[PDB]
Order: structure tokens, then C-alpha cells, then sequence
DNA sequence: TATAATGGGAGCTGTCACGGATG
DNA sequence: CATCCGTGACACCAGG
């Protein structure tokens, strides 16, 4: 019914670890990584492929998919081939495969045991743009990173090292996803710094600060125009479905006129313009009308050069330029006489 | 062993070892199988009775279960469990919908239509109407499950700049962004070896995003 | 959209279809000979019911501080069999130790010792098992040293060991089985012929 | 990147008819 | 063959 309730119930199944169980799991994970490295030393294969095969066998055939960094599409046939290449090893070599399998099996439970910490940390990041469950999943990703980066020799409990990566992942997610118009993480840091500076300035001034006071409190390089540009660049969009009125029959988008598609007046004026241009070009000879049409793009879109029009009509570029000039002159004369094209110039 | 070498325990002379005072005791429903030679199956493998365990084929499997190679105790343990295929979600439902012969079920429901019970005849008719809709139309039932979510053309969910130079946009963009973020996080969680709880939560959130 | 066009085609109710679609229960597609009554296809298994079938049944119990176990590592167990003076197992199967907090090493020691006894008290044999009577004395007898040196008294659980050394070099190794009360302390100086112990009545081998 | 940290928190208050579920 | 429950639907234009 309530997905947060359901997740908090599934999390309450894996029991918390006693210090001994925690240290044992971390040690198995580290020794399994070492064993994967040794297996890559022996086999000459790629360590990532080996880790993926061990991980697949520990998880089962329920999850077998292509890994981006792997050069080979990881399908059960290839994982069986590589598991056979690993099975055809001496005893003192296959012991490393055993160690790797148990290391992956320990990594799984090490994550599942501390999944509660992610919830207890992510509950404090609500309201900042992401759903509770999105925060929880990003914290779980951070927890995976912390598992793969832990070192049990330092005698620190796992929570101390895990909280750092959990916070890191939650904050990176908030920075990367909480804006419809995505803003780079450094610019989000700058905009948050600007917000906090303005807030402290208002807490000391009894009013909202101006651009100049914020630029003061921001340090060197910050003028008023930079503060204004930073505030403008951080404006989030508003919903086209925003309600207008108490009755449920008006949206904010209902009042935004469409500027892209031409109006009936625009299309009709363009059509009459093309027709009047053809009427004015027919008063020329075929060659000079065609020269202007080729020089301006009314034929094939683009504008040709004097050399192209001259080689197309079989004259010198000077001659094609002279007949273009006389065509324009006859058009100017006809326009001064009839004035049939002036109103189109606005 | 220990963290640093000056904390280890090295046996001074010949002797036998005895374990006492455990932190906690674990009672498994498993089956022990000690071994002496090169073991043929690694940890996590699923095995049925009569399968080769270790020692070139000497020791074999007695029960259904999962392999726990124990190099410390030098025993190939097996904990009772079958390789039962049980899924969750639209994946399982799409499987069941794909493996569905429409004519066979139509025949079963027609047989059910001759039952003396009125409610059973009614429910057989209600099922058979859907069956015959799919039959006469040509639509596969599994198509009721989405693999490729369509995306509406952008001009029908605009990102427009209002007179004030600010932007106004449609809600479908935020719903699609929810969907895409959750989908990408699921693809990455699958790329890595994320455990069951996490992947399950992610798939549930993805389904509710599509909803 | 009730009645569901998916739940109707598969004879799945609204509740079951929600439980499967939004990840609350499993649905079997090929039970591979599972048994919970054997598992029939299209059966709703809960999370506990799925883990008991896919990953086996187990449990872990806490031992209070300093309390030793009443069972041993790797040994089978019956349900209800008390695993410890404060732990009763709820199931049957192979018990396992997680973290032994005390390792006891019984070291092997094969040495050579001596002992002098009156002939009318001996019980002649080619060897002596533990607990076996070595002699029976009608009167107290004083086992006397046969070397001069410093006493290295090494008491076992029952019975003792005496070693004499002149210049820190071992010169005699005597054995005092049960029934012999050593009359010397560690590091004592002894001349030839002085009482090192007193046997009284029966004397037998120690159990260790 | 390392002390330890291990399960959330609102909710806020029609009126009828209809078809399906259950009991 | 009933009761209970979840889910639909509940006037138009105007200005907002
Ligand atoms: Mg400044
Ligand atoms: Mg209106």
C-alpha cells in the first residue's frame, strides 16, 4: 500500500550485525577482491570479466546482462565458458576462485545489513527536490560504493566510512536531478552559496539585500550584475497546468499565444509577396529574371555566385553581373512607376 | 590470524585444536560432506542429489540444496534448497501472458460454459469474452505489459518562454524525467551487483513512475 | 480498470495482481520440484516462504558472555535439543560456530620418565592405560631421589613430574602417578636418597 | 574519503449510483 | 442471494 512502509518492512528483515559479523564480512570482501586480482594474474583474462562471472554465479542466472566496460556480451554461454576455464585449475589456484565466490557472497549481505543506515540518513534530506524513495535509492548506491571502498584494517566500524559516501551520493543526486533545467554541480554550489549569503545578510539587515550588498558579501569578482545574472540563470520554470481561478476550468497555459506557427495574415502576406514578385519579374526578359532568381535563391533555395550563374548562362561573370545590374535597374524603374511592391517593405 | 603480525597465534609445537566459547551459534539445515582432493564445485552453485561434489567424483550429492565450500573446515556443505523459479512484477506477468495459448483456454472456458452452476457459467463467459476479443482482434495479451514506453512529441508538451523571459512547461516533462531517472538508476544498479532488496525497491518505484 | 483485463486472462484476483506487480509476493513459473504439498505453478509465495524454499532454513542464537557451548562444531542437532544452558534450537540440522572466543590447543608430548617401587607392591604389565592401577602398597613408601640437582616440579591435572638439573642440564626425570604426594617445591635442591614424594595405599595412572 | 552514526510521518474529513468482490 | 466497497460522475457562456 505505502511503498515507504513496504521498504521499511523489507529492511527490517536483514538483522543488524554484531562487530564480529561486520569485521568478518568486510574481511571476506577484501580477500575476495585480492583473490580476483590473483585469478587475473593466473588466467591472463580481464579482472572485470572475472569479477562479473563470479558475481553472476553467486547471484544466479536470474540476473545476467551486458556490462558496459566489458568487451564481451556477458551471456550464460560465455560465463559458462569462463567458469570452465576457471574450473580447469590446480587446487592451489582454484582456491582463489572459491575465495572470490565467498567474497561476492559476503559483499551482498554487507550491503543488505546496513541498508537501514541509508534510510536513517536520507530521511534528513527530504524537501530538497527528490522523493524519499529516490533519496533512499541514491543513498543505497553510495552504500554500495562505501562497501567496495572499505578497509577493515583501520579498525573503524563500517557506519563511519559508509555515512560519507551515503551523504555524497544523496547530495550529488539532489544537485543533478532536482531541476527541470539541469544546472552543473559547481553552478548549483554557487547558487546555494548565493542563497545562504543573501539569507545571512537579511538576518543581519532586517530586509532583503540588494544586488550590491550581496556582491559585497560574496567577495572579489562579484559585482551586482553577476549576482543578477546568477539569479536569472537559476530561475526554475512554472507549470503550464498552473490553476487560474477558483473554478477548475482555467490553466496558466491557456493564455500563452503560440508565436512559432505563422498567422493567417502572415501566410497570406507571404503568398501575395511571392505573387507580386513574380509579377514584377515577368516584366523582365527570361534571362535577367532567371539571373535574379538564381542570384537570390528563388529557384533552388541558396544564392549562387557570379561564376556559377555565368557558367550556367554561358557568359562572363562580368556579363552576368551587368545583366543583374540592368535587371535591378528595370525593377527599380517599374517600382517607381507602379509602386506595387512598397507596402511589403513595412 | 589478526590485523598485525604481532597479534597472531602460531602453534609452538605439535597439538590438536579445540574451539570453545563462540560468540553466536548457527543452526543450519544442511548436509556435511568432507573431502580430501580437488573439489569440483565452487560456492553458490545449485546442486541436485547424485551430482559430483569433489574428489574426481567419489563424494556425490544426497539432497537438494546450495553449495557452501568451506576451505577452513575442509567440508563441502550443502544447504537444502531447490532452484525454484519464482519472479515478481510485470516481468513475471509478461512471461505468463506470453505462455498462453488462446484457443486452449477458449476450449476450457467453453467446457466451463456447460456447468450447472450459474456463477461458474457467468465467470467463464466473462473470461471468454476477453479471450475472444484478443483472438478476433489479433492482439497478443502480453502487449498489456510495456517494454518500450513511448514519448509524446515535444511540441505537445512544450517548454515555452513567456513574455517575461521566464519558462513555462508541461507536467508530462516532469513525469518523464521521473521515469528516466528511475530507469537509468535501475540500469546502473543492475550493471553493478546490487542485492535483492535494492533492485526490488527500484523496480517497484519504476512501475509506480510509469503509473 | 476492474475487472482487470490482465487478472481475468490469468485468473488472478485484484489483490494477487497488485501483490505480484508491486513486489509483495512471488509467482512460480517452474517450481523445479519444490516442496513447501509440492509447489504448484502460479502459486503466491510470501517473502519468508520464498526464502525458506530458495535459500534454505537457518537461524543464529546468542551466547551470553563466558558461557561455553553444550554441543560441538559440525555436529548434527535435533529440534528442542538444548544447544547451551540458555539456548534451545528451534530446528534440526548441522550446528556451526561463528566466532570462537577461546582456542584450546592440546599439545602432544612424548617423553621418558622413571620411578622406583617395592616389588611386593608392583602390578606387572607391558603398558599402562589411563586410570589403570600401577601398584598397591601395604604401607607408606618414600620414593627417594637418585640424583643430585634442582627440582623442576611440573604438576598436571592429577599426578606430577619431577626433573633434576645440575648445571641447568636435565639429569633425572621422575614420574609421580596419582596416589603420590610430592614432598618438594619447584626449584628445590636435593641430594641423593632424599624423599621426593610419598605413595600411600593404591597408586594409579592419571586420566590425562 | 575513516570516531559513531542502522525502520517516516501526515492525515485532516460530499452525494449518489453502479458494478464487482466477499463472506 | 445479500451487504460492502472502490470508483465514476455531478449545466453553459463570461473573466479569472
Ligand atoms: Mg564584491
Ligand atoms: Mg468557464
Amino acid at each position: 500500500s505505502d511503498p515507504v512502509r513496504q521498504y521499511l518492512h523489507e529492511i527490517g528483515q536483514v538483522p543488524l550485525l554484531t562487530l564480529e559479523e561486520e569485521v568478518e564480512l568486510a574481511r571476506k570482501v577484501e580477500e575476495g577482491m585480492e583473490a580476483i586480482k590473483k585469478l587475473s594474474e593466473i588466467t591472463g583474462l580481464d579482472p572485470d570479466l572475472i569479477r562479473e562471472v563470479v558475481r553472476a554465479k553467486i547471484l544466479g542466472s536470474a540476473r545476467v546482462r551486458h556490462i558496459p566496460g566489458l568487451k564481451e556480451t556477458l551471456d550464460p554461454k560465455t560465463v559458462e565458458e569462463i567458469d570452465q576455464k576457471l574450473k580447469s585449475l590446480p587446487k592451489e589456484h582454484k582456491r582463489y576462485l572459491h575465495i572470490a565466490r565467498e567474497g561476492e557472497a559476503a559483499r551482498q549481505h554487507l550491503i543488505e545489513a546496513n541498508l537501514r543506515l541509508v534510510v536513517s540518513i536520507a530521511k534528513k534530506y527530504t524537501g530538497r527536490g527528490l522523493s524519499f524513495l529516490d533519496l533512499i535509492q541514491e543513498g543505497n548506491q553510495g552504500l554500495i560504493r562505501a562497501v567496495e571502498k572499505f578497509e577493515y584494517k583501520r579498525r573503524f566500524k563500517f557506519s563511519t566510512y559508509a555515512t560519507w559516501w551515503i551523504r555524497q551520493a544523496i547530495n550529488r543526486a539532489i544537485a543533478d536531478q532536482a531541476r527541470t533545467i539541469r544546472i552543473p554541480v559547481h553552478m548549483v554550489e554557487t547558487i546555494n552559496k548565493l542563497s545562504r549569503t543573501a539569507r545571512q545578510l537579511q538576518q543581519e539587515l532586517g530586509r532583503e539585500p540588494t544586488y550590491e550588498e550581496i556582491a559585497e558579501a560574496m567577495g572579489p569578482g562579484w559585482d551586482a550584475k553577476r549576482v543578477e545574472e546568477t539569479l536569472k540563470i537559476a530561475q526554475e520554470p512554472v507549470s503550464l497546468e498552473t490553476p487560474i481561478g477558483d473554478e477548475k476550468d482555467s490553466f496558466y497555459g491557456d493564455f500563452i499565444p503560440d508565436e512559432h506557427l505563422p498567422s493567417p495574415v502572415d501566410a497570406a502576406t507571404q503568398s501575395l509577396l511571392s505573387e507580386e514578385l513574380e509579377k514584377a519579374l515577368s516584366k523582365l526578359s527570361e534571362r535577367e529574371a532567371m539571373v535574379l532568381k538564381l542570384r537570390k535563391g528563388l529557384i533552388d533555395g541558396r544564392e549562387h555566385t557570379l561564376e556559377e550563374v555565368g557558367a550556367f548562362f554561358g557568359v562572363t561573370r562580368e556579363r552576368i553581373r551587368q545583366i543583374e545590374n540592368k535587371a535591378l535597374r528595370k525593377l527599380k524603374y517599374h517600382e517607381s512607376r507602379t509602386r506595387k511592391l512598397r507596402d511589403f517593405l513595412d | 590470524a589478526a590485523i598485525d603480525p604481532e597479534e597472531e597465534v602460531i602453534a609452538e609445537a605439535e597439538g590438536v585444536v579445540h574451539l570453545h566459547e563462540p560468540a553466536s551459534i548457527l543452526v543450519v539445515k544442511a548436509r556435511v560432506y568432507p573431502f580430501e582432493d580437488d573439489v569440483e564445485v565452487s560456492t553458490g552453485d545449485r546442486v541436485a542429489p547424485g551430482d559430483v561434489l569433489a574428489d574426481g567424483g567419489k563424494v556425490k550429492s544426497d539432497v537438494y540444496g546450495r553449495v557452501e565450500v568451506d576451505l577452513v573446515r575442509n567440508v563441502v556443505r550443502v544447504v537444502e534448497s531447490y532452484d525454484i523459479d519464482a519472479r515478481m512484477g510485470a516481468e513475471a506477468i509478461q512471461q505468463l501472458l506470453k505462455e498462453l495459448d488462446l484457443e486452449a483456454l477458449e476450449k476450457e472456458l467453453l467446457e466451463e460454459m456447460k456447468h450447472p452452476s450459474r456463477a461458474r457459467r457467468a465467470k467463464a463467459r466473462k473470461r471468454l469474452e476477453v479471450v475472444r476479443a484478443f483472438l478476433d482482434s489479433g492482439n497478443r495479451p502480453e502487449w498489456m505489459i510495456l517494454e518500450a514506453v513511448p514519448v509524446l512529441p515535444p511540441d505537445l508538451r512544450p517548454m515555452v518562454q513567456v513574455d517575461g523571459g521566464r519558462f513555462a512547461t508541461s507536467d508530462l516533462n516532469d513525469l518523464y524525467r521521473r521515469l528516466i531517472n528511475r530507469n537509468n538508476r535501475l540500469k546502473k544498479l543492475l550493471a553493478q551487483g546490487a542485492p535483492e532488496i535494492i533492485i526490488r525497491n527500484e523496480k517497484r518505484m519504476l512501475q509506480e513512475a510509469v503509473d | 480498470d476492474v475487472p482487470s483485463k490482465i487478472g481475468t486472462l490469468l485468473d488472478l484476483s485484484a489483490t494477487e495482481l497488485e501483490q505480484v506487480l508491486y513486489f509483495s509476493k512471488y509467482i512460480v513459473l517452474d517450481p523445479k520440484g519444490a516442496i513447501l504439498v509440492p509447489v504448484e505453478k502460479r502459486q503466491l509465495l510470501t517473502d519468508e516462504e520464498y526464502r525458506e524454499l530458495r535459500y534454505g532454513k537457518q537461524e543464529t542464537y546468542p551466547l551470553p558472555p563466558g558461557v561455553d557451548a553444550l554441543v560441538k562444531d559440525g555436529e548434527e542437532v535435533v529440534k528442542g535439543q538444548e544447544l547451551a544452558p540458555g539456548v534451545v534450537s528451534r530446528l534440526d540440522g548441522v550446528a556451526l560456530y561463528r566466532f570462537p572466543r577461546r582456542v584450546r590447543v592440546e599439545y602432544v608430548k612424548k617423553e621418558r620418565a622413571g620411578l622406583r617401587l617395592p616389588l611386593a607392591a608392583w602390578v606387572e604389565k607391558e603398558a599402562y592405560k589411563p586410570g589403570e592401577i600401577l601398584a598397591e602398597l601395604p604401607e607408606p613408601y618414600l620414593f627417594r631421589a637418585e640424583e643430585e640437582g634442582v627440582v623442576e616440579l611440573k604438576e598436571l591435572e592429577e599426578g606430577a613430574f619431577l626433573v633434576l638439573r645440575r648445571e641447568d642440564e636435565p639429569v633425572a626425570t621422575y614420574f609421580l602417578p596419582v596416589g603420590m604426594t610430592p614432598l618438594v617445591v619447584h626449584g628445590e635442591i636435593v641430594e641423593k636418597g632424599q624423599p621426593l614424594a610419598e605413595a600411600k595405599g593404591l597408586l594409579r595412572m592419571p586420566r590425562q
